[PDB]
Parts: C-alpha cells; structure tokens; sequence
C-alpha cells in the first residue's frame, strides 16, 4: 500500500478496540465511533486525491455530513439516558436481561 | 513552511506570555492566603450542528456556477436552501426556538 | 442463476417475449385453487370480526374472490414464462456443446452383464 | 407523536431500505442504511420510558457500529480495485468486514445478543418493523455479493443462528423475546442456502415475512405480551386461537403448511450440490423451534387455562382494532403447498 | 515482462527556448497566430500517438519556429518588447490590464514592421484541422484481442416440456 | 486451523502417535481457550485470579479430551494393524469421553460422553475414506 | 526530516487515537480527538486536498467536537486500565514504526512499504484549476440524487431529534 | 443492483460515479484511465466467471497503476544495492544526482 496507509489503517483499529471495549461512561464510547469515521474520512480522501478520481472528491464530504447526523442521534440518546438514571454510565442500562 | 512557521511562532509566544505570567509574580513572595442538565441549551447545539451540516453543502456554490448546466445547478442550489429554510419553519412552529418553560 | 440471462429486459414482469406462449385458461386448476384461497380469506374475515360467516358482506366476500383471481392469474402467467425460459436455455446450451452431451450408446439387455444377488 | 409525523417516519425507513435495492453505488447504499436507522429510532422510543429508552440504546450502538465496519469495507475495496460498483468485492478482507457488517445488522449469532433485548422493550408495531422490515435491506446485498463470500464464515454464522435461536427459545415467556428467537433460527436458513441458490434466499425471507406479520397481528389484536395472558384468549376471541395454532404449526415445517415449502426447497438445492450432512443437521435443529411452538398450542388452543372474574366485562365489547390484512395473510400462512412451483417468478 | 525503450540523450538535445514566463506570455498571442501550423501537429501527433516517445520529432521542429519567431522580435521589435514584458514582469499575477498602453506600441510594431495582426478574443481557442502525413495509429492503446461473445439464444419460445417438472406437479 | 488439521491428517493412521498426540491435543487446547475466552467476557470473573483458574481449568480439560483421543485412536490402529477402520475412532472417542465424565465428577456424563463422543468419532474417520463434505463447495 | 512530512503526522495521528480510545475521562477523551483531527487535516492538505482538509476544522472540529464538548459539560458531571490501555497502544505504534523503518516492508494483514508517501504522488499537472474544487462542485451538475437524499436526511434528523427529546 | 430501476426508467441515479474513467468535468482523467478502460472492455459482457480468467492480464496491470506494489518493490530494491556499494567505496553518484 503505502507508508502513511498503514497508520491510518491501525487508527481505525485503535478506535473499534475503543468502541467494543466498554468502561463505564456512554460518552466515552461515541468519541471512539466518531474516531473511527474521522480515521474514514482521511483514508477515503488520500485514495481519492490520489488518483485523481475527480467526481469522488464529494464522498468525502458526504461522510461527514451523514457521520455527524448520525452523532447528533447519538447524543441526543445519552441525553435522554442521563436524565433517567442521573448519570450516562451503561451498566445502568441493564433492565432488559429478563 | 511560510505557514508552518506562522503557526509556530504565533502559538509559541503565546505560551511563553502564559508561563511568565504564572512565574513572574512568583519571583515575588506573597504569604499564603490558605483556605443540573439543561434541555434547551442541548437543543441549541444540535439545531446548530444540523445547520452547519447543510452550510457544508452550500460552500462550493460559487464554484458550482461556472458549470455549463446552470438550469439544473440552480434548481439544487434553491433547494437546498429552501430545505433549510424548511427545518427552520418546523422548529418555530413546533417551539423549538423557545426559552420558556 | 438466470439472472443476466443474454435475453433479458431487466425489472419487466412479463417480457415481450412471453406473449409468444399460450396464456393460462380460465378453468386452470392452479386458478380455482388460488380462488378458493380468496374464498377461505371472505369467511375467516366475518369470523374474526364476530360476522354471520357464510351470509354477512357477500359484496365483501365478491371482492376477495376477485383479487385473489386477478393476482392469481398474472402470476401464473410469469411461472410458465419463467419455466419456458429454463427450458429454452438448457437446450440451446447442448445444442452449442454437443460433445458434452453425446448420444449415449444403447446396447440391449441380452448383452449387459448384470450381477445377481439371490434372496435365500 | 402527531399522526402526519408518523407517515414521515414511516416513509423515511422504506425509502432507506428501497434506497439499498435500486443503488449500483456503495456510497449510496451506505446512505441508504444511514437513513434507515435515523428514522426508526423514534418510533422506538415513542412510549417514553425507561426500557424503551434502553433498547433504542443498545440498538443505535449495535447499527452504527455495523455501518462503520461496512463503510472500511468499502473503502478497502476501492484502494483495490478503483470502483465503486455494488457487485462483488475484490479483496477478501472486505469480504469478511462487509460480511460481518451484514451479520450484525440482521443478527445473526453470535452477533444477536441485541435481538431478544431490543424486541422486547419496543411495542409490538415496533417489533413486527424490526423483525420483518429491516432484514430486507440487509438480505438485498447479500443476494449481490454472495459470489465472493466466505464459504466457511457464512456456513458457520448459519449454523450457529440455527442452535442459538433454538436453545435460546425454549427458556422464555415472553411473547417478544420468542420471536426474536424464532427470527434468529430463521435467518440461517436464508443464509445457508445462499452460496447454493439465492433464489431460494428471497422465497424463505418472503414465506417468514408473510408469518411473523401474522403472529404479531393477532398479538397485537388481543394486547397480549407474556404467555400467560395469551391463554385467555380463548375465553375472550375463541376463532383466534384457531388461527394461532394453524400460524404456528406453519412456523414449524409441519406438512402440509406453507412453512414446510421453504425447508423442503433449501433441501433440495443443497443435496444437488452434495451436501447431506448439513441439511440433515439443519433439520434436526429445527425441532427445537417446533418444540416451544408447540408449547404455545398447549396452552393456547389445545386447552383451556383458568380465566379471570372482569374477564365477563370484555364479552360486552367488540374489537376494535384494525388486525390489517389478516384473513389474507393467514391464509398465504397455511395453505400455499399446492403453488410451491411458483416460487420461479422469483427468478 | 518486457524492457521499456528509451531515446538516447543525443536524440532529445535541442537548442531551448530560454526566456521567462513573461516574456512568453507577453508574446503568446502573436506567437500562437504565427507558429499555429508546427505547433498543432505535434498536439495532434501527442493525443493519438499517446506516448511521447512518437512525437520526438515533431517536438524539435516546435523548437525551432520559437527560436525563429523570437529573432524576428529581436530584430525589428526589440525595444517596444522588451518594455512590454517588463511590465508584465512587474506584476505577481502577470495581468494584462495593467500594461495596455506598452502593449499598443508593441502591437502597432510589428504590424508595420512584419504584418503580425493580432488575434481576436476566442480565436486562439478553436478548434482547427491539421494536415498530416504521419499514419492513424491503429492500435494505440496496445490492447490485445477481446475474448469472444458467449453464444447467443435464438429461436422461438415454446413452452416448458411438461411443466415445471417440480417432483410430483404435472403442470 | 486449516494448518493443524493438515498436519493430523499428513501423518497416515497408527504411525508415529507421538506427533499425532501432539496435533489432537493442540486442537483441544485451542477449543479450551475458544470457549474460555467466551466465559470469561460474558460471565464476568470476581477477581483476575478466579479467571486465570477458570481458563486454566477449561483449557486442560479441553486438551486432556484430545491428548487421549490420539493417544488410543493411534495406540489401537497399531495393535490391530488396521488403519482404515473406523473403529479405532470409536475407541478414541470414547476413551476421550470418560475423561470429560472424570474432570466433571460424574459417571452419567462419562457414559453419555463416551456414547456420543465415540459416535461422532467414527463418522468423522468414515467421512475422511469416503470425502464426505460438512462445508460443500457449490458445483450446480 | 521534511521530506516524511506525512508520516511524523501519521504518527502523532495514532498517538491520539491510543489517547481517547483508552477512554480516559470525556472532558480528556475529547481533547485528544481535536489534536487528531487537526493532524488529520494536516495529512490531508499535503496530498492536495485543501478544501477537503479545511472542511474538517469547519465542520468536524469547529462543528461536531464542539457540540460533544458542549454536551459533556452539561451532561457528564465534571485508573490501571486507562493507563494499561494507554502503554500497550504506545508499544504497539513503536514496534511498527520500528520495523518499517528498519527494512522498510512489513506485512500485517497488507503488504506495506516504507520508501516514503512521496514516491507515489503524481509528476504532471499544469491545469489552470483545482482538480479537487472542480469534483466538489460537481454535486450540483452531477450529484442531482445525492443532494436530494443528503437534504431530505437532514430535514428528517431536526424531526427525528426533537421527538426523541420532548419525553413526553 | 437488487432492482434495476435506473436501467427500466432510463435514469442515471447513481452509474456516473462508479468508475473513474466515466465522463468528469472538465475531461480530467484519472491517472489509471488507460487501465482501467482496458480491464472494462475487456470484461464486457462475458460474467465474471470468466473475466476472472480470461482477462487476469488486464487486471493484474490495473491493479499495478492503484497501489503501485510492484514498482515500489524495483525502486526499493535499488536503492538498497546502492545503499551498500555507498558504504564500501565501490560506487560513486554522478553530480546531476547529488
Ligand atoms: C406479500 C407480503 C405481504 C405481507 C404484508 C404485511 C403487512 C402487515 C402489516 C401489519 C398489519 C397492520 C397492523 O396490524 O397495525 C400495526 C401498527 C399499528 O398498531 P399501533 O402500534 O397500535 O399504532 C402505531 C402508532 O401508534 C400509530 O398510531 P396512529 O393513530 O397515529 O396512526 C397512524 C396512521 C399511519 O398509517 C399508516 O400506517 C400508513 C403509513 C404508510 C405505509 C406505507 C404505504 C405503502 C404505499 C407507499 C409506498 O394510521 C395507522 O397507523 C393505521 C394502522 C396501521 C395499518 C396500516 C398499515 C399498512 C401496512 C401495509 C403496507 C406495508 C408497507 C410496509 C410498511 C412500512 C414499513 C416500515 O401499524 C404498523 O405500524 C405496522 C407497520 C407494518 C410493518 C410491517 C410491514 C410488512 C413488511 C413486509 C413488506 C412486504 C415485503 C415482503
Ligand atoms: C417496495 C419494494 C420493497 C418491498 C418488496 C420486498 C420483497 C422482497 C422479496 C424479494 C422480491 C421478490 C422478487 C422480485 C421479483 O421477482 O419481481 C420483480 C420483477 C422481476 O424483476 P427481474 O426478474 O428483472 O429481477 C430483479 C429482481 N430479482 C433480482 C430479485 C430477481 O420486476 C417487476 O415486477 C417490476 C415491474 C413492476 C414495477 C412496479
Ligand atoms: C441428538 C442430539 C444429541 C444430544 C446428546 C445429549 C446427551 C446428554 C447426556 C446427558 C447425560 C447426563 O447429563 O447425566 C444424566 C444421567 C444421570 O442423571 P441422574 O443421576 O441425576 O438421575 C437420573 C434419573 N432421574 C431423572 C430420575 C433423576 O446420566 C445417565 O445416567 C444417562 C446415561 C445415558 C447413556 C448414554 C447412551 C447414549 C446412547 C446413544
Ligand atoms: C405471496 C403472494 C403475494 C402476492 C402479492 C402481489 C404480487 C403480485 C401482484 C401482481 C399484480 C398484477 C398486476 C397486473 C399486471 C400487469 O398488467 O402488468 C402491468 C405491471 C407490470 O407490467 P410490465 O412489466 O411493466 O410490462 C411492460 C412490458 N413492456 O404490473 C406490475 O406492476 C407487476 C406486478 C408488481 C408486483 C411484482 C411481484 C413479483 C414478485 C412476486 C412476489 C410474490 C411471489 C410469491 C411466491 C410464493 C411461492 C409459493
Ligand atoms: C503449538 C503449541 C501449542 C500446543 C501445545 C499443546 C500442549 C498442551 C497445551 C495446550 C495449548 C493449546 C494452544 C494451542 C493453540 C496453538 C495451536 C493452534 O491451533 O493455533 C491456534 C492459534 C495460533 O495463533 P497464530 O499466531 O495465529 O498462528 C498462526 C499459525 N498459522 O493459537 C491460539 O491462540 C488459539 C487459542 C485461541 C486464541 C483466541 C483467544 C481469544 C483472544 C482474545 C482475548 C480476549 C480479548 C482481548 C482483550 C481482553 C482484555 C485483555
Ligand atoms: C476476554 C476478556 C477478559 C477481561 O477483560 O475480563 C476481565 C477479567 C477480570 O476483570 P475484573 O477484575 O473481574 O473486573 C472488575 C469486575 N469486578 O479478566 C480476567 O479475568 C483475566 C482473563 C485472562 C486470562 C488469560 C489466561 C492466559
Ligand atoms: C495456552 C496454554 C496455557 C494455558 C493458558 C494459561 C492460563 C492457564 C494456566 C493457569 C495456571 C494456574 O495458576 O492454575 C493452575 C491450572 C488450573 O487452575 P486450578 O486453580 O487448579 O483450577 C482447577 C483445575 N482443575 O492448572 C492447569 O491445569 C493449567 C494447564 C494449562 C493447559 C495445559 C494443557
Ligand atoms: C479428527 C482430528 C482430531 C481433532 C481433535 C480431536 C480432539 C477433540 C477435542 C474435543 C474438545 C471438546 C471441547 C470441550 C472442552 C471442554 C469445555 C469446558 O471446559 O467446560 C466443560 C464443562 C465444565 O463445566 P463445569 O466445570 O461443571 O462448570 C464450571 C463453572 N465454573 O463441562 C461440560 O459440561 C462438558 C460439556 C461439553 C460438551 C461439548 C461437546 C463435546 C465436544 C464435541 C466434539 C465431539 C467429538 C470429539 C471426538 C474427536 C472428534 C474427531
Ligand atoms: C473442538 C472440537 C472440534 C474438532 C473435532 C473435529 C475435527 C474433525 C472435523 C473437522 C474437519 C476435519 C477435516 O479437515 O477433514 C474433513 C473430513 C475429511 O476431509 P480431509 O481430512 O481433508 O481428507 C482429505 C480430503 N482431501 O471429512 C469429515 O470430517 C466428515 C465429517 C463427518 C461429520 C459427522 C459428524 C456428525 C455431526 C455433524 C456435525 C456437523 C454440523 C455442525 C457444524 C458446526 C459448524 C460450526
Ligand atoms: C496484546 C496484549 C494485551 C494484554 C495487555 C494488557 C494491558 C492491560 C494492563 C492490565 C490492566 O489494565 O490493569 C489490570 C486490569 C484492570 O486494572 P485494575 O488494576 O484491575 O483496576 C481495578 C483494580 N481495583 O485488571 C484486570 O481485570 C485484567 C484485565 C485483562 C488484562
Ligand atoms: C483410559 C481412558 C479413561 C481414563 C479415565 C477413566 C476415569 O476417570 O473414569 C472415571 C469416570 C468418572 O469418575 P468420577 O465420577 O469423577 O469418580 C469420582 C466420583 N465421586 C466424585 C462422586 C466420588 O467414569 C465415568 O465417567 C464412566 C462411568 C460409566 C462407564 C460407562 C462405560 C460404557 C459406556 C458406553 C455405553 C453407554
């Protein structure tokens, strides 16, 4: 691939071991799935720039502007889950077991 | 590099002003002196948040005018504005924009 | 597998080339059947809703036989388009590899050896 | 939530998932998705309390973390391959990413830890959205890019949604948590057979369509959410329960239903292409989905459990709920045997 | 694979053009409206031939009409240029608008002294035809033979032999 | 697991059982930390070292299960100078089945262990003489 | 040392992703995502993409990370495995920093090579635009159906948001 | 895709961005223009099964142009030849290279 494919490639993988390892705060985990998008976004945009691939200098914008939409509901659900139990911790969110 | 140095320069001599501020009248020796979530405020950021979305959308317009198919460029660009201006209108209406409780 | 069939109009229920076959009668078996469906669907309609099953909305009873005939009837219309299709392939594919699909050598019973197993 | 907005919503998740099936572009299906998941998060939430809070919860981490691994996907096969067609994929790592992605919005094991959770602190309407509605997206790319699936992982994940969803169902009461059950044994079925025939894919999701749809229709009808209060419907709408034990029964494979159709096809295409132990294995696993059925018709239809006092109040009353397509769908849920041979306008 | 075939660097020496961007850019317009015919058929033979190695040739012979084109500058025109471009040279952007009045004596030179008229606005972007007797490349893209079509299906649609055939269904 | 499954089956029936041992208990080590590695993340230990015993205690039941299946499934295709026979699985299968019934501390599990386990091992041996395919590739 | 311009940015990229990925407090976590977002716009713009790179302090950072900061503030009420996390993720980036500038290929998952990002860059360009700019403002000429379906999610997120958040 | 639509309404929704040899403003092409084309027209029409086969060549150059692995594997192996003739004495760059 390349030398700077390779630190981005293993910035996403940071991020999804961020992502899939819970410690207490909800918070905490939507910035890694924000990481993850970002480490996207730059990974698209050297192909792209790259190889001239004109018409595709707009995906990356639009993977932004879906991405943060997405965070916006994120948040929004944090909010809703602070002001229920006082505090945005996930072992809170455990009424489902039964 | 130009840029690079600007950079530098502006943000070092920042720091340098900050830590012989904190430093400077400590060469002085004065004795010791010893001894709720807001919903509105979070609706604001979002409602901030979905516009700056669509004001991504709109910047490459005075590029997009040079284009030999003006008719359909001008039919998108008023849409897209006329979307916005369509989130605004549901917000106002359902009383979003709203600092009373 | 008959996806990019090399004769194909994509997203078309029924193509041109299926009005070249034979529709299906109006006294197929396959057709009663799917109308008696529609009949069955008349009298659970009044049961469930606590109606005299076999006399309540005849009018209603007249509109789900019709539906299930009408629908039934197109359907139908493509499953043989469809099996015709199969069959048109499969046979101008042994025509173009015929060494593929041999006459197969045809000798009579007074010359094959078969084993015999005898029950005792 | 005003009636127009709920139109709106509505509208918003079929046009994400019609979005996936009319796109020849990655990026467009990954919007589609996008939009998918947007909107039916309010309709999750619109009982405003705290269980439904949760699920709306666990479900938005489980999809946003399944379309960020779809989207590397995507972007790895672009780095090698400079297209962007939806077709198959040209690296096997993006095989495995868009494959696993797949698997997590379905809920497939072991990624169906969600299922039972989410359907089970959603209404019912909500419920019969996610467990019909939101496989069809899914289900459409896999019928795209199975030529370059993992034979070993998509065989794998089918077997273990077979084991999980039956073990997983016989343990439980709540009406909820059964389906979700139900519709994790159902996908590896669907996705068993893909490698073999796609074909038969769409007629086993469209044969489980037209029953789940059915089952939460008379759930829905009598308000029942635990099977205890589903045994005084016989002392409140006798017909219904007729209709449940037939539903049921089809669910199971029993000849001469119209659920034995699909099992008895996906049989059939694997045995051409020499694979007997697996259907064999299949089939036998699947008793342990008839079994908790069967439980139900025990003590739903096939006897008559003790009522209540105030249940003599509800004789007075008709229903009044709207029980949409029912008699058509109970039907296509029982007797279509006979119109097996259809399934060729599939193809 | 193969080895790729270069010209030796006799075969690319050539006597350069060696005069800064203003000084072409002060000339383009004249220049393009007398050396038009060397200059568009080494741009026909670059956009068919597609590898500059073809076009060596036509390359020297654009050379030599810039050097030509300059002498006569140099002899007749030399002192309304060189205050010409030496405005141009003035300006980061290198406009025009800012050097109109050097530019008239510069025009009104060479119309008397060589009979250069200068082009009109949109006439050094036409489309134009050249006359060449260097061959249509046939295979430019050194492309191999496309394999061959499958069979195609032909003949009349009769329907299905029994049916669908679908274990016990008879139709 | 394609690699080590290669190196069990390289290896013809009942010769060198030392390297045959060896490949059968890595392949039940590694079952041991697959299903341990589950137990752990879905029920959480209370201490680090009530996990370390945990996935210990897995991990060699698991692999004292397949150290003794190649052990006597090799040792009886010696004895009986026998190779394509399935009932030396049987034998391996089923002497693997009575250690799980042993680490348990039960005899009902060892005798249904032996049952089932011994049932499955012939099938497996009959399945490799006959190309019998559990993952098939797609041919029609 | 210039010359691997993009690479030393890389680097510092990783750093902190091992930073907020190990889940230190939010108001931390999220300081940690601006210093890699603008050392992700820094890769970008060194590969031509000004706009696009520009596009991510206006929106991502100026936008999005302000809103979170913004929110944990109102709504977070300001340990070994946060420092575990954070050394093993430095070791790792070290060894791999390590071998692919000691023979300069390693080979994880992907073949990498270790020459330098600026062998691979393009060696003509003399156009009087940018490439980039002119693909961006495409989205009105050619992208008619992505601007309907990007508009019409944005409409639908200020309805879908303000549902979930009413609560009653 | 799962529903041609485009295809049976004549509507290009989505087709004008999935190559990067399609038509792009201004007639920019990418840097794998030629390669591309070479692989599509190549694989015109006969399915994939057989494209995989019968037009490797094509793709194998197509895939030399995206991520230039063969090239930098030359240019890689050279520069260490010279690296270790420089640290013996046994070489000498000429001065338009230094
Ligand atoms: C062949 C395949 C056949 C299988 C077909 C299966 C259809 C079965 C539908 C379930 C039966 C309806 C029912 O019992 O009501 C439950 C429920 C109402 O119960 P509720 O929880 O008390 O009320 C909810 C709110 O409080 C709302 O309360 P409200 O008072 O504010 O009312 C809002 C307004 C809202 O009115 C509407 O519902 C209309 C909305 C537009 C629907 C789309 C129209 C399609 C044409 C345009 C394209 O009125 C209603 O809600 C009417 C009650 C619902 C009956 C109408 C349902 C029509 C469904 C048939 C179309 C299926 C298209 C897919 C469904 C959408 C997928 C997300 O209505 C639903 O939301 C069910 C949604 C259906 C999802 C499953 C769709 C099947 C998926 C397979 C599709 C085929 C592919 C294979
Ligand atoms: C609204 C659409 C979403 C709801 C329906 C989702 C059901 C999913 C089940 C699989 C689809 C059924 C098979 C499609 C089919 O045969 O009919 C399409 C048919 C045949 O399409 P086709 O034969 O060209 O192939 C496309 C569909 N696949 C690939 C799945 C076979 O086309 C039409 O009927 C469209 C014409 C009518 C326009 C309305
Ligand atoms: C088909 C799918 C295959 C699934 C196989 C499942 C095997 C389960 C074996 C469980 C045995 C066990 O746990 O011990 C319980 C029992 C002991 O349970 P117990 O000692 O607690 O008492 C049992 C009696 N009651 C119920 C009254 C308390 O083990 C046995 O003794 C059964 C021996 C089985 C012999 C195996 C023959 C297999 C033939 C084929
Ligand atoms: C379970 C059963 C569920 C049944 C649900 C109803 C689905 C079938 C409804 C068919 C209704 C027929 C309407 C009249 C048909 C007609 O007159 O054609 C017009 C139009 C398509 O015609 P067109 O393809 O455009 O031809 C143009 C040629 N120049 O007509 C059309 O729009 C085409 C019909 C649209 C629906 C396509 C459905 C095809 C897939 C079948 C799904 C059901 C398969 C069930 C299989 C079960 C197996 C036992
Ligand atoms: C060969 C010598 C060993 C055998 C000696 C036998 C004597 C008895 C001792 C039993 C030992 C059993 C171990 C056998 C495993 C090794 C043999 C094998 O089958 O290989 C499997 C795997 C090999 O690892 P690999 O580096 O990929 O080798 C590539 C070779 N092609 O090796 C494995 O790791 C398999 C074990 C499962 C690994 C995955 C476990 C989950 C990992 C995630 C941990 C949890 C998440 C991490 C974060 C949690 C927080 C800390
Ligand atoms: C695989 C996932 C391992 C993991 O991270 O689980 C945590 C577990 C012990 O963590 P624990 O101290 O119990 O957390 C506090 C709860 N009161 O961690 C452990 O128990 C350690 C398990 C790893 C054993 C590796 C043996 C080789
Ligand atoms: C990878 C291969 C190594 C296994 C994975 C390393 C982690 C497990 C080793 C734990 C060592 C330890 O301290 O515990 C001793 C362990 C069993 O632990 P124990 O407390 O005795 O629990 C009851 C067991 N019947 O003693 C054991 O039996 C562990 C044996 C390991 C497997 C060898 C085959
Ligand atoms: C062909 C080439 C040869 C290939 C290699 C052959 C060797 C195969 C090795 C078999 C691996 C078996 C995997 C199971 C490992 C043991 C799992 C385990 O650690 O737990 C056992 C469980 C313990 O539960 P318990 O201790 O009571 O609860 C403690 C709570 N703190 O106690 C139990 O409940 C036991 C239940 C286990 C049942 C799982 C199914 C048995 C394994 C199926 C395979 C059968 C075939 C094996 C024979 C060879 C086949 C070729
Ligand atoms: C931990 C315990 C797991 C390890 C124990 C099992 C290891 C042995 C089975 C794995 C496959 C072994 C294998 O690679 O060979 C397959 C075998 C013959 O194939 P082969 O060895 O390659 O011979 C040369 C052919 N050229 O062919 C066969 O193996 C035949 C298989 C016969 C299966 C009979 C068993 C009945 C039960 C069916 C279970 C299968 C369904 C469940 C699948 C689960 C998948 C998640
Ligand atoms: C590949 C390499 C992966 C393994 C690298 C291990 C990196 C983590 C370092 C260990 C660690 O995080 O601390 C111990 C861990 C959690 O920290 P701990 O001290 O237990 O916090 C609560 C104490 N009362 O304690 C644990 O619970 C163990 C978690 C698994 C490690
Ligand atoms: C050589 C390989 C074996 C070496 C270890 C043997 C071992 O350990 O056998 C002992 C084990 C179990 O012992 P346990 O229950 O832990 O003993 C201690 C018990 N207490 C703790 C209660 C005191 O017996 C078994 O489970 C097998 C018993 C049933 C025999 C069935 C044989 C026929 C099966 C086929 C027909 C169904």
């Amino acid at each position: 691939m390349s030398m700077v494919y390779m630190n981005i490639m293993m910035a996403f993988t940071v991020s999804l071991v961020g992502l899939l390892m819970y410690r207490s705060h909800l918070m905490s985990s939507l910035l890694c799935l924000e990481g993850m998008m970002l480490s996207l976004f730059v990974m698209a945009a050297l192909t792209i720039l790259n190889s001239h691939f004109t018409l595709a200098s707009m995906m990356p914008i639009i993977l932004l502007v879906f991405a943060a939409c997405e965070a916006a509901l994120g948040l929004s659900l944090l909010v809703m889950v602070s002001n229920t139990y006082g505090t945005d911790y996930v072992q809170n969110l455990n009424l489902l077991q039964c | 590099m130009n840029l690079m140095l600007a950079l530098l320069t502006n943000f070092t001599l920042a720091t340098l002003l900050v830590i012989i501020a904190f430093w400077l009248p400590q060469l002085n020796v004065y004795s010791e002196k010893t001894s709720p979530f807001s919903m509105k405020f979070f609706l604001v950021a979002i409602t901030f948040l979905l516009f700056d979305l669509e004001i991504a959308l709109l910047l490459p317009l005075p590029w997009a005018s040079q284009t030999a198919n003006l008719n359909t460029m001008l039919t998108m660009a008023l849409f897209l504005i006329i979307l916005l201006a369509v989130s605004l209108a549901y917000e106002w209406t359902q009383k979003g924009l709203e600092w009373t409780e | 597998m008959m996806t990019g069939r090399q004769g194909r109009a994509t997203f078309q229920f029924l193509p041109d080339e299926a009005r070249s076959l034979p529709p299906p009668k109006l006294t197929d078996p396959r057709l009663a059947f799917v109308g008696f469906l529609g009949y069955c669907s008349g009298l659970i309609d009044n049961a469930i809703r606590r109606r005299p099953v076999l006399l309540a909305g005849l009018h209603r009873q007249l509109l789900y036989i019709t539906s299930f005939v009408f629908v039934g009837y197109y359907l139908l219309k493509r499953q043989d388009y469809m099996y015709a299709v199969r069959d048109h392939d499969m046979f101008s594919y042994i025509k173009s590899h015929p060494e593929d699909f041999p006459e197969k050598d045809k000798k009579t019973y007074g010359e094959v050896f078969e084993e015999f197993h005898p029950v005792r | 939530m005003n009636p127009i907005i709920f139109i709106i919503i509505l509208l918003t998740i079929m046009l994400g998932t019609i979005i996936v099936m009319i796109s020849s572009h990655w990026l467009l299906v990954w919007i589609g998705f996008e939009m998918n998941m947007l909107a039916i998060i309010p309709i999750m939430m619109k009982n405003h309390n705290p269980r439904a809070t949760e699920a709306s919860t666990k479900y938005f981490l489980t999809q946003s973390t399944a379309s960020m691994l779809l989207m590397m996907a995507v972007i790895i096969n672009l780095m090698f391959s400079g297209q962007w067609t939806v077709m198959k994929l040209f690296n096997p790592m993006a095989s495995m990413l868009m494959t696993m992605a797949l698997a997590m919005k379905l809920g497939m094991a072991p990624f169906h830890f969600w299922v039972p959770e989410v359907t089970q602190g959603i209404p019912l309407s909500s419920g019969l959205i996610l467990l019909t509605w939101q496989k069809l997206a899914p289900m459409s790319v896999l019928y795209q890019i199975f030529p370059s699936i993992n034979l070993n992982l998509i065989l794998t994940l089918s077997v273990l949604s077979i084991l999980i969803g039956g073990w997983g169902g016989l343990n439980q009461t709540q009406l909820r948590k059964i389906m979700a059950y139900s519709s994790i044994a159902h996908m590896g079925w669907m996705t068993a057979v893909l490698p073999y025939n796609p074909t038969m894919t769409l007629l086993n999701l469209i044969i489980y369509i037209i029953m789940t749809s059915t089952m939460f229709t008379m759930f829905m009808a009598n308000s029942t959410t635990t099977t205890l209060s589903l045994s005084h419907t016989w002392n409140k709408t006798p017909i219904m329960t007729v209709l449940i034990l037939a539903t049921l029964l089809s669910m199971g494979g029993l000849p001469p239903l119209s659920g034995f159709m699909p099992k008895w096809m996906i049989i059939q295409e694997m045995t051409k292409n020499n694979s007997i132990i697996l259907p064999t294995f299949m089939a036998i696993t699947a008793l342990l989905n008839l079994y908790f059925y069967m439980r139900l018709t025990y003590s739903t239809t096939l006897t008559m459990f003790p009522s209540t006092n105030n249940m003599k109040m509800k004789w007075q009353f008709p229903l009044m709920k709207k029980m949409t397509f029912l008699p058509t769908m109970v039907v296509l849920s029982t007797m279509m045997l006979p119109l097996t041979p259809m399934l060729s306008v599939l193809e | 694979p193969g080895i790729v075939e270069l010209p030796s660097l006799e075969d690319l020496k050539v006597q350069e053009v060696k005069v800064s961007s203003s000084v072409l850019k002060a000339a383009a317009h004249h220049y393009g409206a007398q050396c038009d015919k060397p200059n568009k058929e080494f741009m026909l033979c670059r956009w068919e031939e597609k590898d500059p190695r073809r076009c060596l040739e036509e390359g020297k012979l654009v050379n030599q009409c810039a050097l030509e084109f300059f002498r006569q500058i140099k002899r007749h025109c030399a002192e309304p240029f060189t205050e010409y471009w030496t405005c141009i040279d003035y300006s980061g952007l290198q406009l025009f608008r800012r050097c109109r009045k050097q530019q008239a004596q510069f025009d009104e030179c060479v119309l008397d002294k060589l009979g250069w008229v200068r082009p009109d606005l949109g006439d050094l972007s036409k489309v134009t035809k050249v006359k060449t007797d260097r061959p249509l490349p046939e295979n430019p893209y050194h492309s191999r033979a496309r394999p061959e079509p499958n069979p195609e299906v032909e003949g009349d649609l009769k329907p299905a032999r029994h049916g669908s055939r679908l274990f016990f269904w008879t139709m | 697991a394609k690699t080590v499954l290669r190196q069990y089956w390289d290896i013809p029936e009942g010769t060198e059982c030392h390297r045959k041992t060896y490949a059968t208990t890595s392949i039940g080590g590694a079952a041991g930390l697959v299903v341990s590695a589950y137990s752990v993340a879905l029920k959480t230990p209370t201490s680090f070292l009530e996990g370390v015993a945990r996935t210990g205690r897995y991990t060699f039941t698991a692999a004292a299960i397949g150290a003794i299946f190649g052990l006597t499934s090799c040792i009886s295709a010696q004895v009986r100078e026998k190779p394509d026979d399935p009932l030396n699985y049987l034998i391996g299968g089923c002497a693997g089945g009575l250690i799980l019934g042993a680490r348990t501390r039960s005899y009902g599990i060892g005798a249904a262990a032996c049952a089932y386990m011994g049932l499955t091992a012939a099938l497996v041996k009959m399945g490799q003489l006959e190309g019998w395919q559990v993952f098939a590739e797609p041919k029609v | 040392m210039m010359l691997y311009i993009v690479f030393i940015l890389s680097v510092i990229f990783v750093m902190g992703f091992v930073g907020f990925s190990s889940k230190p407090s939010p108001i931390y976590g999220g300081l940690g995502l601006i210093v890699s977002g603008g050392v992700g716009c820094g890769i970008v713009l060194n590969f031509g993409g000004s706009f696009l790179g520009l596009m991510v302090f206006l929106i991502y950072l100026g936008g999005m990370m302000v809103v979170f900061g913004y929110t944990t503030a109102m709504a977070t009420e300001q340990n070994k495995a946060v420092l575990g996390a954070f050394v093993t993720g430095l070791l790792m980036e070290f060894f791999m920093v390590y071998y692919v500038l000691k023979d300069k290929e390693v080979e994880v998952v992907f073949e990498f090579n270790g020459l330098g990002d600026w062998v691979i860059y393009d060696t003509g360009d003399s156009g009087f635009f940018s490439e980039e700019a002119m693909g961006i403002a495409a989205l009105y000429s050619y992208g008619t159906w992505l601007v309907i379906v990007t508009g019409w999610s944005l409409l639908i997120g200020v309805v879908v948001i303000m549902e979930i958040t009413r609560g009653n | 895709p799962f529903f041609d639509v485009q295809k049976r309404l004549g509507v290009d929704l989505d087709r004008w961005m999935t190559i990067q040899s399609a038509e792009q403003p201004h007639k920019i092409p990418s840097r794998c223009h030629a390669f591309e084309k070479e692989w599509i027209e190549c694989a015109h029409g006969i399915g994939s099964i057989r494209a995989e086969k019968e037009c490797k060549i094509e793709f194998e150059d197509f895939r030399e142009c995206l991520l230039r692995q063969k090239t930098m594997k030359r240019l890689h192996a050279i520069r260490r030849q010279r690296e270790k003739l420089i640290k013996e004495g046994k070489y000498t760059p000429p001065p338009h290279h230094s």
